[PDB]
C-alpha cells in the first residue's frame, strides 16, 4: 500500500535510477499515465490526472482465496512549490471530479509528493489531483521554467509484505529437484486451505512444500520436475506502472513580451516585402 | 509614374527602421545577460564560509587585527568587537595592506603608503583613507553594512558614500 | 515580371560555363537588392522569431545530477541519433554496428560518384535513384521510431 | 490561463506569416 | 529524455519538405526548360 | 483548440489586412 | 505527451500551406 | 567623400560588383533557402554558445550547478540557453531538409561533388556538436549518453580502445571526459566547422547554383 | 650544364625528406601528449574516497550487494568479504545492472539481460558474463586486482583476461 | 589524372597563378620576415594552446592543480606549456620588431593606413591574450595581476565601474573573473585575432609590399 | 643574379599601380619556389627550434597558489607591460593614467595620417619623424626599466 | 615575477633590429633607386 | 637569531606574502643575495652562495653599550628534494669554501629549509651551502623542472626580543607631549647606564622616561617636544635583506634530445638552401 | 654538468645558423 | 640573476652578426 | 663561458664545413 512505501523507504519513493519503490513489491506491470497542462501560470489551480486503467470486469485472489474486485493506489511527484490546492480555491466542477481522495504527503514537508489510495478500482480508474502552482513572486526560491512530474501508479494486490514473506498473488515455484508423491490439502480452521506437497527418493530425500490457496494448480501427481519450476500458475492480474511528464511554470510577461517581439518581426517583414515591391516597379521603368 | 528619391527614401526608412527595431529588441536581453547578477552582507573567512564569532574571539590573535572576506568581496580588517571594519585594500593601486603592531601603522608594501589605528592615510602615494564600515553581531556570525554616516576621523563626506 | 534577364547565349564564356553545367547565376532576377537585401532578412528574422517563440513557450529543462552508480531507465540520445541508435543496440555483433554506422557518412559520400552515370537532376528522370532514396528514407524513419520502442517490440514496431 | 494560448498561436502566426512573406516577396513556390 | 513537440515538428517538416520537393520537380518535369536550359 | 483557432484567425487577418491595407494606402497615394 | 506530437506534426505540415496560399493570395490581390 | 577613400586603396568597387552581378534563376525556389536557414541556426548557436561560456563551468563539481545558475539567476539566461537548445535541434533539422533539396535536385553532381563531400563532413561535425553539448550539463541524461557512445569504438580492432581513451581522457567517463568534450564543443568543432563552412561556401560562390529541373 | 630531372628530384627528396623528419619529430611529443596518462587499485565509494572496511560491514545492507568505484573506474559489486567482485557494467551496451534479491538475478534494465549470483549471463541480448576480480582486504581498506585465473564459472578463458 | 579533376570544376590553376606571379623586390630584406615570424609564433600558440585545453580546468578550485598536472604527469606537458609560455613572449616581441620595420620603412603610409590600423588592433588583441593567460594558473602572481588591472577602468566616468564589473563578472576578482578570462583567452580573442589577421593579410595581398627606400 | 625581373615600365597597368604607390610585387626575384618554398621553411623551423630550445633549457615554473588575503611583495606584469605600468602607478590622478594609456594605441593610430604630409618612407628623409620616434622609443625603454625600480627611485632611475 | 634572460633577450634584439633597420635605410638612402623606382 | 624564528613562528619562516619572519624583529634593511647555478643535474652537489655584505670596518652597540663587531645569519629555502650534501660527497675544494657552518633544518623534516648563524661577520660575509640535488628517478614524487629559492639574510643585532620588549639597537621616541626638566643617569651596579628623563607642567604632569645606554642623544635640556618624537638618534647599522631566484632540476635526456632536434633542424635548413641553389642555376639557364 | 653547456650552446647555434642560412639563401641583409 | 640579463643581451645582439658574416662568407665561397 | 665558447666554435665549424663540404661534394659531381 502507498503507506508501505513510506514505511520501508521513508525518505523518498524514487531511486536514483528513476525506479519507484512500489515496484519493489508489486512485481507485475500495467500502463500508467499522467496528464498535466503544458503550462500553468503562477498561483493557479489546475487539474493533474493520473490514469490506472485495467479490465474492470475481472477479479483477483484475496488473501484467503476468494475472488474480489481489486483496488488502485498511486504516488505522484510534482515540482518543488506545487501542492494540492486549498479546498476553498478548488472551484465546484473540479471538486466534483476529484472525489473523496485522501491526498497525503510522503513525509512532513514534502507537500509536492502525494500518496493516494487504496481507492476502489471501479471508480478511481482515473484520479484527479487539484494542484496549485507556486508563485516565484512570493517565494523567491521558486523559479519559473520547465519541471518534471513522475508518476508511479498501481492496481491489484502486491507480492511481498513489508516483513519479507511472500503474499499469495504470485506463483510458488518448487522447493527441490525430483520426484513428488503426495498432494495433500490442510485447512487449520482459521487460516484456510494449504494444498501441501512433497518431493523425494533421489538423494534419500523427504522434504515438504506448503502452498497457500488462491492460485490454480497446473500440476498433477507424481511429476519429476526440477528445483524451482512453476507448479502453481500465475494469479496476479494487477501490476505497477510509471509515467513521467513535464509542466511549465510560465511567467506571463515572458509570453507577453515574446508576442510583442513576434509582432515587431511580422511588421518588419511586411515593410521589407513592400519595399521590394516599390523597387520591383522602379526596375520595370528601366 | 515612378517614385522619386524622396519616396524610395521614405520606404527605405520605414523598412530598415523596423528591422533596426527587431535587432535592438534581440540585442537588448543579450546585453543585460552579460552584466553580472548582483545594504551589506554577512562576513566570511578564507574558504568563504561564515565566521563563528565565538571561535573568533577565543582564537585569533593578541589584540585582534584580522582579515575577513568583507563587503563587495574586499578583505576588511576586523578589530566585544570594534565598531567598524578597516577596508584593507590600499587606495593607490589595490594591494591588501598589512597591519603593523610594532608601529601602530598600516603600510602598503607595493609603493609605500601608511595609515593609522583607524585607517586614515598619513604617508605614501595613496590619496585616500582605508574605508570604514559597520560591524555589529547578528545571531551566530558578524554582519557588515556600509558606513553612510560621515567620517568620524576626517570630517566631511566619505569618499565611498 | 519579377524582374528578369535572359541567358546571353551569345556570350561564349557563359556558354562554356553552361557546358560544364555551371552558368546559372548569370541570369534570372538580380540577387542584389531584390533577394539578398529584401527577403533574406525576412528569412533570418523569421527563423529567429520561431526559435525565440519555441524557446519561451517550451524552455529548456534542467535534469537531475548525473549519478555514475545509477543507470536511468529512460535514456535516449537526441532525435537525429534515433536510427543509428536503433541499429547500434539491435545488432548483436558490435563491430558490425560500428561499420554499419560509418557506412552512413561513407556511403553518403560515394553517392555523387555512383549517381554520376547520368546527368539528370530531376528525380523523375532517375527512377532507380529516387526509389532507393525513398526506400532509405523510410527505413531511416522506421529505425528512428523503433529506437523509441522497447527492444523486443522494436523491429516489428509492435504489429507483427 | 489563455495568454498561454495567444502564446502558442503567435508561434504559429510567425511561422505562417514568414512563409507568406517569402512567397509574396518572390512570387514563390 | 524525449520531447514530442520537437519530434512532431521534425516529422511534419520532413514530409512537407519531401512533398513540396517532388511537387517542384514535377511542376518542372512537365512544363520544362524554356529560355535555353 | 477552438479558442486557439479563433485567435489564429484574427491574428492572421489583422496582419493580412494591414498588408493589403498598406499596399493601397501606400499605392493609391502613388508610392508603389 | 503523445497528443503534443500529433498537434505539432499536423500544424507544422498544414500551416505551411496556409502561409503559402496566403502568399499566393496576397500576390493575386496586388496583380502579378 | 569615402567611397573614394576606400576605392583608391582597396578597390571596394570590384567587391560591390561581384555582389551586384550574381543573379538568381527561375528554378531556385524556397527550398534553396534551407542552406541559409541551416547557417542562420548556427550563427544563433555561436552567439548563444559564446554567451554561455561566460557562466558555464566545465567541472564535474561545478558544471551542473552553473547550468542551474544560468537558468535561474542570470539575466535572460533561461532564454539564452533555451535558444541554444532549440536552435541546436533546428540546425540539425534544417540541415537534413537542406540535404533533401540537394539530392532531389541533383545539385550534388559534377562539377559539385566536393560541395557534396564537404557537406557530409559538415553534417558529421554538426552531429558532433550536438553529442558533446548534450553532455555538458553533467546531468543524468547527458552523463549516461556519453558513457554509452564512448564505448562504441572499442570494437574497432587494433586501435578501437586507443581511440576511445583518446576521446574520454582515459578508461571510463569522468572529469577528463568533460574537459575534453568541453574543448571539443567550444574550441575544436567551432574551428573545424568554420573551415569546412568556408570551403562549402567558396566552392558555391565559384560554381554558382546547380541547373534547372 | 644543367641538372636533369633525376638530379633535381634527388635534391628535392634530400631536402623535403629532412623537413619531413623535423615535422615528425615535432609531431611526435604532441601525439604522446594527447594520450591520457595511465595490477589493480584500491576501491572507493561515491565521492571517490576509499572505503573503511569496518564501517562497510557494520552498515551497508542485509546480505550485502553493493556498488563500489572499482577497477578502471567501473562500478563493481562487492558481496568477511566475498572472494570476487562482480563488474556491474552490462555487457550489451553499457548500463550498470541492479541486483535483485527477490529473484537471485541481475537484470539489465536498458534492453533486458539477466545474470546470476556470480555474474554469468542467462538471458537478454547481452553476450557475456559480468566480469570478476579479486577482493582481498589490505590494512584499512579493500584492494582490487584483476582476475587472470580462468573463469571458475564457465570453464575456458575469461573474455577480459 | 587529378590536376584535371580539380581544374575542370574549381579552376585550381588560377589559384596556382596568383601564387606564381607575386615577386619580391630588391628592397625587401630580412626584417620583412618579422611579420611572418610574429605569425609563426601565433600558430605555435594556437597549437599548444588548444593542446592545453585538454587538461586545464578553469575553476578556482581546479585551475592551479591542473597546471601542475600538465607540468608533472602529462606526457610532454612540461614542454607544451613551456613552449606556450616562451612563444607567447616571443610573439609580442617579434610583433614589436615588426612595428619597427614598418615605421622605419614608411610602409604604413597611403594607401596602407588601414593595414597599419588593423595592425594596431592586432597589437591590442595580442596584449589581451597575454594578460588573460597570465591569470589562468590562478597562482599568486596571476591573481594579483588581475586584481590590479581590473580596477583601472573605474576612473572612467559614467561607465568605468560597469566596464570593470563586465570584465571580472562582478565586484571583486573571483571565480566569475576566471571564467570570463578563460572565455576571453580561448574563445573571444582567438576569433577576433583571426578576423583582423585575415583583414591585415588580405589588404596586404591586394596592395602588395610597400615601395623601396 | 639571384634571379631577377625588371619592372615592365611599358605596362600601363603596372604604371598606374606604381603611381598610387603599389606595384612592387610585380618585379624582383620570383616568390614561388625561390622564397616561399625554400627559405620560408628555414625561417619557420628556425623560429620553432629557438623556442623549443629556450623551452627546454628554461622551462615554465609553477608559482604558489593564489591567496586573496596576502599581497605579494614582488608583483610585476610581463615585460611588455612595464612602461604602461610605470606610467599607471607613477601618475597620481587615476583618470590621467587611464587616458595616457589609451593614448598609446589611439596615438599610434593617428600616426599614418599625421605623417601622411610627405611621401617619404626612408627615415633619413624625414628627420623630424625619425627624431620623435627615437625619443619615444627611449622614453618607453626608460619607463619600462623604471617599472623595475622601487617607486621613489623609479623616475631618476636612481642617479639624480 | 621577473625573468632576465627574457629581458636581456628583448633588449639585444630591440637594439640589433633598430640598428640594422637604420643601416638598411642608409645603405639605400645613398646608392638609391635604380631600375625605376 | 635564526633560532628565534623557529621559536616564535615554528611552521615556516615565510608568510603568504613572501615576507620572511626575520623582518619581524630586524627592522632595518640591507642587501641580500643568492647564487645558484642556472641548472643542476639530478643527484649532484653544487654550490649555493648567500651574500650578506656590509661595511666590515664599522661596529654596533652591544646590549650594555660597548661597541663590538656584528654577526650574520640567514634562512635559505631550497626546493622540495634539495638538501645539504652529505659530507663524504662534498669534494675537498668545496669543503674548504664552506667552513664550520652549522646548517640546521627549520623543523624536523624540512631538510630543504636551512637556518644559519650567528656566524662571525668578518669571514661569513658570504656563506657557501653545499647542496645535493634530488633525483626524480629514485623519488617518484620529485619532478624535473624549474623551482624557486627564497633567501632571508641578516646582519647586526635585532630590535625586539621574542618576549616583546625592545632591544637597545633602536631609537626610543618619547613618552609624552610637552616640557622636559631633568636628564638624569643611573647605573644599578649590574645593569649599566640609564640616561633617565621626565616631561611635565602642561596638564599637571610628572611622568618619567628610562632609556637604555648604547645610542647617542641629540637631545638637550628643557625641550618642548611632542609625544613620540626622536629623542635618541639611531644606533642600528645592520638590517635584514631578502632575495629570490630560480634553479632548474634538469633531466639530461631533455637536453640530449633537444640537441638532436636542433641538429636535425640545421640539417634540414641546409638541404633547403642548397636546393634553392640548384634551382637558382636551372633558372639562369632559361 | 656540461651537457648543460652543450644545451645552451645549441640554442645559440640554431639562432646563428638560421640567420646564416637566411642570408646565404637570399644573398641577404 | 643580473648576470643572466647581460649574457642574454650581448649574445642575442652579437650572434646575429656572427650568423650574418657566416652567411656572407658562405656566399663568398660559392661565388655570387 | 670559455667552454661554452669552444663548444660553440666547433659546433658552428662542423656545420659550416658540412655546408661548404656539401656544395662542392654536390657541385663537383655536377649537381649544383
Ligand atoms: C519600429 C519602427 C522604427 C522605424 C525606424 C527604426 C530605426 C531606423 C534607422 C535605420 C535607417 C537606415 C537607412 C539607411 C538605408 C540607406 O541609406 O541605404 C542606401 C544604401 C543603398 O540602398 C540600396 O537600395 C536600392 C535603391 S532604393 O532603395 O529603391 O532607393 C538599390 O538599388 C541598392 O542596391 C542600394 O545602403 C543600403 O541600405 C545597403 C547596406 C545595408 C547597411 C548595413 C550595415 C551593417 C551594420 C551597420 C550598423 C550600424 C553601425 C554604425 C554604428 C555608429
Ligand atoms: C632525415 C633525412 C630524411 C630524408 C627523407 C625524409 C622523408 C622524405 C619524404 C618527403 C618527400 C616528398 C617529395 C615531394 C616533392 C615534390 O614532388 O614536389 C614537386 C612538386 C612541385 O615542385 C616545385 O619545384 C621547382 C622545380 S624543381 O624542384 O627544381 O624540380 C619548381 O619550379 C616548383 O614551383 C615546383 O610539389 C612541391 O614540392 C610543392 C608542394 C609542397 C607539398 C605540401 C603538402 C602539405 C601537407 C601534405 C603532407 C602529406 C599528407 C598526405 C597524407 C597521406
Ligand atoms: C631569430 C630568428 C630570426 C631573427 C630575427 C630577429 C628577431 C632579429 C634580427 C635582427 C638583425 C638582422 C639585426 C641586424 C643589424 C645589423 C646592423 C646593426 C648593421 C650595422 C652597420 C653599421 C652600424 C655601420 C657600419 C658599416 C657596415 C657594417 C658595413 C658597410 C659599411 C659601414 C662602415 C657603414 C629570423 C626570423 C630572421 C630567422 C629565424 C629566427
Amino acid at each position: 500500500y502507498p503507506f508501505w512505501a513510506q514505511q520501508t523507504y521513508p525518505p523518498t519513493p524514487r531511486e536514483p535510477t528513476g525506479r519507484i519503490v512500489c515496484a519493489n513489491c508489486h512485481l507485475a506491470a500495467k500502463p500508467a499515465e499522467v496528464e498535466v497542462p503544458q503550462s500553468v501560470l503562477p498561483d493557479t489551480v489546475f487539474k493533474a490526472v493520473v490514469k490506472i486503467p485495467y479490465d474492470t470486469k475481472l477479479q483477483q485472489v484475496a488473501a484467503d482465496g476468494s475472488k474480489v474486485g481489486l483496488n488502485v493506489g498511486a504516488v505522484l511527484m510534482l515540482p518543488e512549490g506545487f501542492k494540492i490546492a486549498p479546498e476553498e480555491r478548488i472551484p465546484e466542477e473540479l471538486k466534483k471530479e476529484v472525489g473523496d481522495v485522501y491526498f497525503q504527503p510522503y513525509k512532513e514537508g514534502q507537500d509536492n509528493v502525494l500518496l493516494v489510495g487504496p481507492l476502489p478500482g471501479e471508480q478511481y480508474q482515473e484520479i484527479v489531483f487539484p494542484v496549485l502552482s507556486p508563485n516565484p513572486t512570493t517565494d523567491k526560491n521558486i523559479h519559473f521554467g520547465k519541471y518534471a512530474i513522475h508518476l508511479g501508479a498501481n492496481r491489484g494486490r502486491g507480492q511481498i509484505y513489508p516483513t519479507g514473506e511472500k503474499s499469495n498473488n504470485n506463483v510458488f515455484t518448487a522447493s527441490a529437484t525430483g520426484t513428488i508423491t503426495k498432494i495433500a490439502k490442510e485447512e487449520d480452521e482459521y487460516g484456510n486451505v494449504k494444498y501441501q506437497v512433497s518431493i523425494q527418493t533421489d538423494s534419500g530425500k523427504t522434504v515438504v512444500d506448503t502452498i497457500p490457496a488462491g492460485p490454480e494448480l497446473i500440476v498433477s501427481e507424481g511429476q519429476a520436475v526440477k528445483a524451482g519450476e512453476a507448479l502453481t500458475n500465475n494469479p496476479n492480474v494487477g501490476g505497477f506502472g510509471q509515467d513521467d511528464t513535464e509542466i511549465v511554470l510560465q511567467d506571463p510577461n515572458r509570453v507577453k513580451w515574446m508576442i510583442a517581439f513576434i509582432c515587431l518581426v511580422m511588421l518588419a517583414q511586411l515593410m521589407l516585402i513592400l519595399k521590394k515591391k516599390q523597387v520591383e516597379k522602379v526596375q520595370a521603368a528601366e | 509614374d515612378v517614385p522619386d528619391m524622396g519616396r524610395r527614401q521614405f520606404m527605405n526608412l520605414l523598412a530598415f527602421g523596423t528591422v533596426t527595431g527587431v535587432a535592438l529588441g534581440a540585442l537588448y536581453p543579450l546585453v543585460k545577460y552579460f552584466i553580472p547578477p548582483s545594504g551589506g552582507t554577512t562576513a566570511k573567512d578564507k574558504l568563504g564560509n561564515n565566521v563563528k564569532v565565538s571561535k573568533f574571539l577565543e582564537s585569533h590573535n593578541a589584540g585582534d587585527r584580522v582579515l575577513v572576506q568583507g563587503l563587495k568581496g574586499d578583505p576588511t580588517y576586523i578589530v566585544a568587537i570594534r565598531d567598524y571594519g578597516i577596508n584593507a585594500v590600499c587606495t593607490h593601486l589595490g594591494c591588501v595592506v598589512p597591519w603593523n603592531a610594532a608601529e601602530n601603522k598600516f603600510k602598503c608594501p607595493c609603493h609605500g603608503s601608511q595609515y593609522d589605528e583607524t585607517g586614515k592615510v598619513i604617508r605614501g602615494p595613496a590619496p585616500l583613507s582605508l574605508a570604514l564600515c559597520h560591524a555589529t553581531v547578528q545571531d551566530d556570525n558578524i554582519v557588515l553594512t556600509p558606513w553612510t554616516e560621515t567620517d568620524f576621523r576626517t570630517g566631511e563626506k566619505p569618499w565611498w558614500v | 515580371m519579377a524582374t528578369l534577364k535572359k541567358p546571353d547565349l551569345s556570350d561564349p564564356k557563359l556558354r562554356a560555363k553552361l557546358a560544364k553545367g555551371m552558368g546559372h547565376n548569370y541570369y534570372g532576377e538580380p540577387a542584389w537588392p531584390n533577394d539578398l537585401l529584401y527577403v533574406f532578412p525576412v528569412v533570418i528574422m523569421g527563423t529567429f522569431a520561431c526559435i525565440v517563440a519555441l524557446s519561451v513557450l517550451d524552455p529548456a529543462m534542467v535534469g537531475e545530477p548525473a549519478d555514475p552508480f545509477a543507470t536511468p531507465l529512460e535514456i535516449l540520445p537526441e532525435w537525429y541519433l534515433y536510427p543509428v541508435f536503433q541499429i547500434l543496440r539491435s545488432v548483436p555483433n558490435k563491430l558490425l554496428g560500428v561499420l554499419l554506422m560509418a557506412s552512413v557518412p561513407l556511403g553518403l559520400i560515394l553517392v555523387p560518384f555512383i549517381e554520376n552515370v547520368n546527368k539528370f537532376q530531376n528525380p523523375f528522370r532517375r527512377p532507380v535513384a529516387t526509389t532507393i532514396f525513398l526506400f532509405g528514407t523510410l527505413v531511416t524513419i522506421w529505425l528512428g521510431i523503433g529506437a523509441t520502442f522497447p527492444l523486443d517490440k522494436t523491429l516489428t514496431l509492435g504489429l507483427f | 490561463m489563455e495568454i498561454d494560448v495567444l502564446g502558442w498561436v503567435a508561434l504559429l502566426v510567425v511561422f505562417t506569416w514568414s512563409i507568406a512573406m517569402v512567397v509574396w516577396g518572390r512570387n514563390g513556390l | 529524455m524525449v520531447e514530442p513537440l520537437l519530434d512532431g515538428l521534425v516529422l511534419g517538416l520532413v514530409f512537407a519538405t519531401l512533398g513540396g520537393l517532388f511537387y517542384a520537380a514535377y511542376q518542372q518535369y512537365k512544363r520544362p526548360n524554356e529560355l535555353g536550359g | 483548440m477552438i479558442l486557439g483557432a479563433v485567435f489564429y484567425i484574427v491574428f492572421i487577418a489583422l496582419f493580412f489586412g494591414i498588408a493589403v491595407g498598406i499596399i493601397f494606402a501606400i499605392k493609391s497615394i502613388k508610392l508603389i | 505527451m503523445t497528443e503534443e506530437m500529433l498537434y505539432a506534426a499536423l500544424l507544422s505540415f498544414g500551416l505551411i500551406f496556409v502561409g503559402w496560399g496566403l502568399g499566393v493570395l496576397l500576390l493575386k490581390i496586388q496583380g502579378a | 567623400n569615402v567611397y573614394d577613400w576606400f576605392q583608391e586603396r582597396l578597390e571596394i568597387q570590384a567587391l560591390a560588383d561581384d555582389v551586384t552581378s550574381k543573379y538568381v534563376p527561375p528554378h531556385v525556389n524556397i527550398f534553396y533557402c534551407l542552406g541559409g536557414i541551416t547557417l542562420t541556426c548556427f550563427l544563433i548557436q555561436f552567439a548563444t554558445g559564446f554567451a554561455m561560456t561566460f557562466y558555464y563551468k566545465p567541472t564535474v563539481t561545478e558544471a551542473y550547478a552553473s547550468v542551474q545558475y544560468i537558468m535561474n539567476e542570470v539575466s535572460f539566461g533561461w532564454l539564452i540557453r533555451s535558444i541554444h537548445r532549440w536552435s541546436a535541434s533546428m540546425m540539425v533539422l534544417m540541415m537534413i531538409l537542406h540535404v533533401f533539396r540537394v539530392y532531389l535536385t541533383g545539385g550534388f553532381k559534377k562539377p559539385r561533388e566536393l560541395t557534396w563531400i564537404s557537406g557530409v563532413i559538415l553534417a558529421v561535425i554538426t552531429v558532433s556538436f550536438g553529442v558533446t553539448g548534450y553532455s555538458l550539463p553533467w546531468d543524468q541524461v547527458g552523463y549516461w549518453a556519453v558513457k554509452i557512445v564512448s564505448g562504441v569504438p572499442e570494437a574497432i580492432p587494433v586501435v578501437g580502445v586507443l581511440i576511445s581513451d583518446l576521446l574520454r581522457g582515459g578508461s571510463s567517463v569522468g572529469q577528463a571526459t568533460l574537459t575534453r568534450y568541453y574543448s571539443a564543443h567550444t574550441f575544436v568543432l567551432p574551428w573545424l566547422i568554420a573551415v569546412f563552412m568556408l570551403l562549402h561556401f567558396l566552392m558555391i560562390r565559384k560554381q554558382g547554383i546547380s541547373g534547372p529541373l
